[PDB]
């Protein structure tokens, strides 16, 4: 048989059957509903679009993302996105195929004991697996040793991993991701005379992130040229034209997670949270750490962030080690990667978690040492 | 295909006088769409057959079938029949016959002018959304044909003129528009040359006796049943189902009239909505015939909003209408209905584009204007205000539902027999059967249903004195 | 049995069967009576002439529209129109027909509850129901999205739908129409010495309106031109003799559509109110809006209008956007098409409001959502 490897995520669903090489189905994870009333009548329109086909009628939708930091909030709407997916997207049905499912450390058992009771009752899936994004990250990267840092689209999290041992007291979670920084973009836009209220121009807003934002190397240098010269500034094309011009903002938004303060976060930045957790292992593992810096999620693929991350890290490290930053080309799809190589492992197909044992046992079975 | 029908009639002193023909359900969408294995009507490769130069030089007639859209797309020829001496030996029959020889010429060019009009292109308009002709050549030929013009003919398709109030306007037409009033031009005209042609064959055949009561013989195509299933399967599985209620109707009669002749009389349910269950998710409003009608008026109807709204209007909601089946990798399957013929199931894909037939007033205005025999076929078409019907609100499913009842409406007012026929095996040696296949016939002629029917009650009748003479033996 | 549909419009009913391609009965909207005495005994004159008939006597009558904007205003002679339309035009009973009637947007809900009470007391019609222009305009189009700007005799309003779903807030009405274009003509052909002022010459100006009037793409050339040449004069034929000359006259009419200001109207001209309306919708489906403008009503017949209304957009909008005008050659009887398309569909048989329901929720059951 073969298994299925589902990455939840935020904001983007990717699915596809294990051993594939790249993820099959890729689809943001949006559930829209129709905020007016319908004139034509013949039509007969569904209730909801979901995923991609909501893309594609923004401007009579109101979206809502039922994952807003990690956790799911809105069971109904992430039912509908697992049922999109299994029938329409991959058009398999789950009767006959172990599942594997991904989520972010230090997240509230309610989630995962209610996420493995759903996959159980609804889908009656003969078995699922769990596991942790940054496990499968380092996975993808044929490394064993180094720490992983997972900056997504709801959270972001650095978690160091020696020699296949994972160290739970020194992995940090912080909530600034890609959303927080699309809030910014669209807080701070506002002072060159564009206005995005809408959910709908959120998207839009969150294109213009992805296309022209990019990392400063320096901050004050990058500010005083922008002030001085006009070089910087560059033109976005609206849906309905009238193309705009952003310059200053252009490196402002990715700014905000080397400066959490910018947003009102009192926590430190993103380099400075990865050497403390660096400090926070023991001291005959930290050159190795050091050494095997490895990135993922797609918030990590501003242009420049690798650059900027290792200049910070060397200035707060000792001189006299070596500091490498691994930025692959696939970083978005690392995760997934990872988890489809970890379940076309032989010596994995134990660790599932079968049907008859979940009702034996109940629900708790996945927090419970059969993890 | 077509439901041929002869009614045979005697005299005042029960002695044979005369016969009369009809017609009835003929299918017109096998002229335009043929499916990938199938083949069109025989007149066509008829018609190419090379045994006959004249008429192939006089029609300017490609003999290539290929080089033809209207045929090319199903299967181009199989050896069923050589068709060099059958259209011999039907231009003999006709030669025979009562009518000359310039109205078989006039058929022949007709149907040479019904396949040249697939080689009409249009383009639309750069500046405008009206789409006007691009190549004019096969137009001329068809337009000399017809001996019509083809400046008029083009201007028609293009602009169709309306009669409002008491004004005429002039209407545009897109691509999609012209090219399906193109393909209705070609059914209608086939269609209507059958029915002329049944006409005088019946006119030929009527003698001058007197037309006392008649015996009738029907006979129609069975319930064909496909890994392929499509809409003219639907519409000849429904016709043999409302046959096949008619039959158990009749059959109940029967059966009471013999208990009530007996005194045995229990068990007085109807065996008819048992069967018309399924016949009311089909004709009736808001039926998968009338959900199509609606749909295809829709300007911007598909194939997934059709099945998304039958789902909607029929899962859980009918007794009949089920999810499809998926065996030995069947190519397709949208949904599956249960008929007394067992489980069926149909391909929506193709329904939409084949099931519209909007015809064009002003090109039947024309040809009732031509200095040619057609006229004659397209002499009429389409204190109290009744309403018409609008060309573009015409589709193949309605006439036929209508076909159909003024079918019912005549075949009920006769008391009926039935005649079967079964095939033993599909191959020519005799005495060797498939089982599959008398399997496949049995359920097909519905002799399970009698069966089944007859079992719910008491099928076995014993007269008294041979129940005795075999039985008291016992005690 | 059949549907009926009827649209009163304004200044022209036009009536038929559902179904149909085109209205039968189609007739100005107007009532007229005697105004002298009469001296002839025996004829036995009628009180009042209703519809065509009126147009025979024109001469000795004084003709009333029944509705001034939509709005009808003589309730009496509105039921002596439809009496006609039902008996004299269509010669069909309507105790057996349910009834399809069409009307504009934004206007007083008296006007449909005094509507669907005289069609149900009056007449007894088995069932009823009322829609509105523009979207049968639309569906007789072929189309699901776009603007739709309809401009009858009475009243002129644009009103966009996209994917079938209505934007109330961007619907835009004005009371130019093409009654104020006639009286407009009246007051513009008197400085050239022709001088009309009884309501029967109203006739005649508006037959002169439709048959040589036509909007010019630019307004100062075209003046230009017809200052130094005469090919722009054409000669006008009355009913009596004396032919009528008007050289520049012909293209100045028109031109109040898109200058409301000859007239003293406040407002902006028909093609800043689509655009306005354009980008009142929302952001995502302008494009669409823009691609998909669709005109309707007798009103938009005037030669050259279209070429007009695409410059004027075009230079209102981005450069980058394709600007498209569907101009069917059967503008004014779009909407009556769309009525019979709507009134043939077979979900559309629920949504009657039947005799029943009238009673049991009295007059005012229009306003649900059978709206
Ligand atoms: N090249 C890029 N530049 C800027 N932002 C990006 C880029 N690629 C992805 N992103 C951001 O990453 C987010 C997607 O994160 P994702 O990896 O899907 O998280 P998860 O795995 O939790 O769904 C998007 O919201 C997007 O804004
Ligand atoms: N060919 C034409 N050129 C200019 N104006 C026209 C033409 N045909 C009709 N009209 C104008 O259109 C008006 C009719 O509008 P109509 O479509 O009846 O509106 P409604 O649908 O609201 O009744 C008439 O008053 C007339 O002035
Ligand atoms: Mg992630
Ligand atoms: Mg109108």
């Amino acid at each position: 048989t073969t298994a299925l490897v589902c990455d939840n995520g935020s904001g983007l669903v990717k699915a596809g059957f294990a051993g594939d090489d790249a993820p099959r189905a890729v689809f943001p994870s949006i559930v829209g509903r129709p905020r007016h009333q319908g004139v034509m009548v013949g039509m007969g329109q569904k209730d909801s679009y979901v995923g991609d086909e909501a893309q594609s009628k923004r401007g009579i939708l109101t979206l809502k993302y039922p994952i807003e930091h990690g956790i799911i909030t809105n069971w109904d709407d992430m039912e509908k996105i697992w049922h999109h997916t299994f029938y329409n997207e991959l058009r398999v049905a789950p009767e006959e195929h172990p599942t594997l499912l991904t989520e972010a450390p230090l997240n509230p058992k309610a989630n995962r004991e209610k996420m493995t009771q759903i996959m159980f009752e609804t889908f009656n899936v003969p078995a699922m697996y769990v596991a942790i994004q940054a496990v499968l990250s380092l996975y993808a990267s044929g490394r064993t040793t180094g720490i992983v840092l997972d900056s997504g689209d709801g959270v972001t999290h650095n978690v160091p991993i020696y020699e296949g041992y994972a160290l739970p007291h020194a992995i940090m979670r912080l909530d600034l991701a890609g959303r927080d920084l699309t809030d910014y973009l669209m807080k701070i836009l506002t002072e060159r005379g564009y206005s995005f209220v809408t959910t709908a121009e959120r998207e839009i807003v969150r294109d213009i992130k992805e296309k022209l934002c990019y990392v400063a190397l320096d901050f004050e240098n990058e500010m005083a040229t922008a002030a001085s010269s006009s070089s910087l500034e560059k033109s976005y094309e609206l849906p309905d034209g009238q193309v705009i011009t952003i310059g200053n903002e252009r490196f402002r938004c990715p700014e905000t997670l080397f400066q959490p303060s910018f947003i009102g976060m009192e926590s430190a930045g993103i380099h400075e949270t990865t050497y403390n957790s660096i400090m926070k292992c023991d001291i005959d593992i930290r050159k190795d750490l050091y050494a095997n810096n490895v990135l993922s999620g797609g918030t990590t693929m501003y242009p420049g962030i690798a650059d900027r991350m290792q200049k910070e890290i060397t200035a707060l490290a000792p001189s006299t080690m070596k500091i490498k930053i691994i930025a692959p080309p696939e970083r978005k799809y690392s995760v997934w990667i990872g988890g489809s190589i970890l379940a076309s492992l032989s010596t994995f197909q134990q660790m599932w978690i079968s049907k008859q044992e979940y009702d034996e046992a109940g629900p708790s079975i996945v927090h419970r040492k059969c993890f | 295909r077509f439901g041929k029908f002869i009614r045979i009639h005697f005299g005042a002193t029960g002695k044979l006088a005369s016969a009369d023909i009809e017609t009835y359900l003929l299918e017109k969408s096998r002229v335009i769409f043929q499916l990938k294995a199938e083949r069109d009507y025989h007149i066509f490769y008829q018609i190419l057959s090379n045994k006959k130069p004249e008429l192939l030089d006089m029609l300017l007639i490609t003999n290539n079938p290929y080089d033809y859209a209207f045929i090319s797309q199903g299967e181009t020829t199989v050896a069923s029949i050589d068709d060099a001496e059958e259209l011999m030996a039907t231009d003999n029959a006709f030669d025979v016959l009562g009518f000359t020889s310039e109205e078989k010429n006039s058929m022949y060019k007709l149907t040479g002018a019904i396949m040249h009009f697939g080689n009409m292109k249009f383009k639309g308009g750069g500046g405008g959304g009206g789409a006007e002709p691009d190549g004019t050549e096969e137009a001329d030929k068809s337009a000399y044909l017809m001996g019509l013009n083809s400046a008029d003919l083009l201007k028609g398709l293009c602009h169709p003129r309306v009669k409002v109030g008491n004004e005429y306007v002039t209407k545009g037409q897109n691509v999609q528009q012209v090219i399906y009033a193109t393909g209705a031009l070609a059914k209608a005209v086939y269609e209507r040359m059958f029915n002329w042609m049944v006409t005088r064959i019946n006119a030929t055949l009527e003698t001058k006796q007197p037309r006392q009561y008649f015996i009738g013989v029907l006979d129609i195509a069975g319930f064909e049943i496909f890994d392929f299933n499509s809409f003219e399967q639907l519409c000849i599985n429904f016709t043999n189902e409302k046959l096949q209620q008619f039959f158990n109707h009749h059959m109940f009669v029967l059966e009471q009239e013999e208990y009530k002749k007996e005194g045995i009389e229990w068990t007085f349910i109807d065996f008819g909505m048992d069967l018309q269950a399924c016949i009311d998710l089909i004709e009736k409003p808001m039926g998968i015939m009338s959900i199509l009608e609606e749909e295809c008026m829709f300007p911007k109807a598909t194939d997934m909003t059709f099945k998304a709204k039958l789902f909607d209007n029929h899962l859980g909601k009918s007794a009949n209408f089920q999810k499809p089946r998926n065996i030995k990798g069947k190519p397709e399957a949208h949904f599956s209905l249960i008929h007394y013929a067992g489980i069926v199931d149909y391909n929506i894909i193709g329904w939409l584009q084949k099931n519209k037939d909007p015809l064009n007033e002003t090109v039947v205005g024309l040809y009732q204007k031509s200095s040619l025999k057609l006229l004659s076929t397209l002499f009429a078409n389409y204190g109290k205000g009744k309403a018409k019907k609008g060309s573009s609100f015409q589709t193949v499913s309605a006439l036929h539902r209508e076909n159909l009842n003024k079918l019912m409406t005549n075949l009920r007012s006769t008391h009926p027999h039935f005649v079967r026929c079964i095939i033993p095996n599909e191959t020519k040696s005799p005495g060797v059967m498939d089982n599959p296949l008398v399997m496949h016939q049995l359920r097909c002629n519905g002799v399970l249903e009698g069966i089944r029917i007859c079992r719910k009650g008491f099928p076995n009748r014993i007269l008294y004195g041979d129940f005795r003479q075999r039985y008291r033996i016992l005690n």
